[PDB]
């Protein structure tokens, strides 16, 4: 985070003082698929 | 002289003087802190 | 189902000068540390990297909500809460009183800026640069930097006014 | 002071998309200066606060003794019996001044007990001490030679005080009890309050609803210029969004500094009205109140101060 | 854009495709222009009202003595001295500040013949044994006379008067 | 004081034309703000006086 | 007109005071179709 702070202000030295990099966020692990389920169907035997 | 520039492709208008920096020998152009053309080697001369 | 968002917010590094020391104090500003992944919290959120102490001294790096923070002594960061000033409370009754009987005459500096640096910006090198090509599609936006001249003219004319 | 507001470029402008913040870097730093202004302000504030209730620093405290010649001042200063550090006064005057788009809300660096803390200090130093704790180490004075040295300042000679001392501590604990019976039902009277709290929640729901306009685009939801269309033609629709939600967010940040400037000539004026008519006696006609002016009282409040000044009438 | 430098978009693109370009590059150029103005004029107008500070601290600590409190300097403001200096003025201002203090006791009057005595410039102060006239800033004990009092009333309407004589200085002067 | 001044938001921007019009609802209420902001201007002359 | 003074405020209850909702102009009713006159003309009978 030192680092951070060189890497936003754009300088080699850095003061005394409080600065803001960056901003955190959790990052999306899994996906959900979801659909409707398997009621209402079609009368697919009379012709199959 | 104040006369055109045509470097293939690189165009501008200014004077041309003789450069004291170190150049490297693959290099077409350099950039300003602008990030725009200031110093250009000759394609047959080599002189920045 | 209730769709609630992620936990997020501002990361901030408080940390002293490169000369001094390299310690970093990271602050998640509106994240509580249970959600995050030598520690404490606060109201403005979770500070990671500093050493909480009960007393409180005159500090230099503000934090938020009372908290505060400073580089001592083997050193390390340390934050605390902001100290108001020393305690000390004057006595009172009906028939006492408390008069001088020596002064001191220092001399207490004020600084106060009056002008600035007068600039000037034009129209046909800063928008193009040293193009014919650009000029032409200039004159069809009207007057815009011709009111920024007027304005840049009349922040100069202000500027030897207040001299 | 006004609120402390931080936006990032990050989620306001992009609603999680990582085509987005791509299109972002080729505009330049458009969100880095705005950035620079925004903390600009907040440091402005906390410097708001630091120049009108810190004018001393040494901590004063008052006599158990609450007599000060038939003056009832248990009004103004803070219960000691109550967990929070308000006066009978100040609980009514924080009773009547009352998301994840990337907007946040800064908490100050003075918080409501350190204010008061501030607050009752300099109210114990003007009972106590009168002008002289504002101009240095503070003495012992009593409150009858107070009251002489204010009279003093508009010419009037000290006879009137002590000869009608029971009648002008009557006038004035029964016009600071008429300021209680004011405030508790009159909600109007802390007006020059309210339109501080008010527009800056009226800024931040523009800020909302600007995001759902499209400008000129044929959706203003992200998801739905991408995943539909092909992606040389969707970003010219990226390119009209990204453009009008920086003009708005080029908006939120002018009228929120020409608000800054409005907010710091009213403390300017704040931070002389706590030295001339807290810290001392001052000779201006129509300036600490309308009248030969005697003392004054400050008290906390939501972003701003109340000023409870006396008159000569 | 697909470029910055307006040369490559003349020179390589058709004139009515390469036009498309060229306005973002005035749009976007005139709108880093417009947010420095407006910055520029921002700071232009709080560049004024510390100026206008200033110049009132230019005509009151300057050329005389002001009477307000915490505007020449912390204290009771004697004399200012301006020093120049790059983009405003440095204001060098010279302050009364009491330093050591002693504790006394005091009362507002003194009834010397059945009549209230009130003091005309200072405070009645006292050591202990004798009661005396100073000022509230420093210490100086002077002797309670009838030039330095005022009668005003009798001692039976005031609060907290002590019983005391007044030295009047007509008194010896008639065997002298 | 100043001139209290006032702008339409429909006049000003198109002149007379229908079409312009609903073309203003896809940018959203940011031509109230302008006219929001002078008229909280025109207060404050009032006030000066 | 007290509605129209909810749906610009976007609140269902308006307090005491001035406030300025919509815009009166003179909508057009008719329509002058003008062109020029019948001087100028051409010899078509010279072949008709």
């Amino acid at each position: 985070p030192l680092s951070e702070t060189k890497c936003t202000l754009k300088s080699f030295t850095v003061e005394k003082g409080i600065y803001q990099t960056s901003n955190f966020r959790v990052q999306p692990t899994e996906s959900i698929v979801r659909f409707p389920n398997i009621t209402n169907l079609c009368p697919f035997d009379e012709v199959f | 002289k104040c006369v055109n520039f045509n470097f293939n492709g690189l165009k501008g208008t200014g004077v041309l003087t003789e450069s004291n920096k170190k150049f490297l020998p693959f290099q077409q152009f350099g950039r300003d802190i602008a990030d725009t053309t200031d110093a250009v080697r000759d394609p047959q001369t080599l002189e920045i | 189902l209730d769709i609630t968002p992620c936990s997020f917010g501002g990361v901030s590094v408080i940390t002293p000068g490169t000369n001094t020391s390299n310690q970093v104090a990271v602050l998640y500003q509106g994240v509580n540390c249970t959600e995050v992944p030598n520690v404490f919290q606060t109201r403005a959120g979770c500070l990671i990297g500093a050493e909480y102490v009960n007393n409180s001294y005159e500090c230099d790096i503000p934090i938020g909500a009372g908290i505060c923070a400073s580089y001592q002594t083997s050193q390390s960061i340390i934050a605390y809460t902001m100290s108001l000033g020393a305690e000390n409370s004057v006595a009172y009754s009906n028939n006492s009183i408390a008069i001088p009987t020596n002064f001191t005459i220092s001399v207490t500096t004020e600084i106060l800026p009056v002008s600035m640096t007068k600039t000037s910006v034009d129209c046909t090198m800063y928008i193009c640069g040293d193009s014919t090509e650009c000029s032409n599609l200039l004159l069809q936006y009207g007057s815009f930097c011709t009111q920024l001249k007027r304005a840049l003219t009349g922040i100069a004319v202000e500027q030897d006014k207040n001299t | 002071s006004m609120t402390k507001t931080s936006v990032d470029c990050t989620m306001y402008i992009c609603g999680d998309s990582t085509e987005c913040s791509n299109l972002l870097l080729q505009y330049g730093s458009f969100c880095t200066q705005l950035k620079r202004a925004l903390t600009g302000i907040a440091v402005e504030q906390d410097k708001n606060t630091q120049e009108v209730f810190a004018q001393v620093k040494q901590i004063y405290k008052t006599p158990p003794i609450k007599y000060f010649g038939g003056f009832n001042f248990s009004q103004i200063l803070p219960d000691p019996s109550k967990p929070s550090k308000r006066s009978f006064i100040e609980d009514l005057l924080f009773n009547k001044v009352t998301k994840f788009k990337g907007l946040t809300v800064l908490p100050p660096l003075l918080t409501d007990e350190m204010i008061a803390q501030y607050t009752s200090a300099l109210l114990a130093g003007t009972i106590t001490s009168g002008w002289t704790f504002g101009a240095g180490a503070a003495l012992q004075i009593p409150f009858a030679m107070q009251m002489a040295y204010r009279f003093n300042g508009i010419g009037v000679t000290q006879n009137v005080l002590y000869e009608n001392q029971k009648l002008i501590a009557n006038q004035f604990n029964s016009a600071i009890g008429k300021i209680q019976d004011s405030l508790s039902s009159t909600a109007s009277a802390l007006g020059k309050l309210q339109d501080v709290v008010n527009h800056n929640a009226q800024a931040l729901n523009t800020l909302v609803k600007q995001l759902s306009s499209k400008f000129g685009a044929i959706s203003s939801v992200l998801n739905d210029i991408f995943s539909r269309l092909d992606p040389p033609e969707a970003e010219v629709q990226i390119d009209r969004l990204i453009t009008g939600r920086l003009q708005s967010l080029q908006t939120y940040v002018t009228q929120q500094l020409i608000r800054a400037a409005e907010i710091r000539a009213s403390a300017n004026l704040a931070a002389t009205k706590m030295s001339e008519c807290v810290l001392g006696q001052s000779k201006r006609v129509d300036f600490c109140g309308k009248g030969y002016h005697l003392m004054s009282f400050p008290q906390s409040a939501p972003h701003g101060v109340v000023f409870l000044h006396v008159t000569y009438v | 854009a697909i470029s910055s430098v307006l040369n490559d978009i003349f020179s390589r693109l058709d004139p009515p495709e390469a036009e498309v370009q060229i306005d973002r590059l005035i749009t976007g150029r005139l709108q880093s222009l417009q947010t420095y103005v407006t910055q520029q004029l921002i700071r232009a107008a709080e560049i004024r009202a510390s100026a206008n500070l200033a110049a009132t601290k230019m005509s009151e600590c300057v050329l005389g003595q002001s009477k307000r409190v915490d505007f020449c300097g912390k204290g009771y403001h004697l004399m200012s001295f301006p020093q120049s200096a790059p983009h405003g003025v440095v204001f060098l201002h010279v302050t009364y500040v009491p330093a050591q203090e002693k504790n006394f006791t005091t009362a507002p009057a003194i009834c010397h013949d059945g009549k209230a005595h009130f003091p005309r410039e200072g405070v009645f102060v006292s050591n202990g044994t004798h009661w005396f006239v100073t000022q509230r800033n420093f210490y100086e004990p002077q002797i309670i006379t009838t030039d330095n009092t005022f009668v005003s009333g009798n001692c039976d309407v005031v609060i907290g008067i002590v019983n005391n004589t007044v030295y009047d200085p007509l008194q010896p002067e008639l065997d002298s």
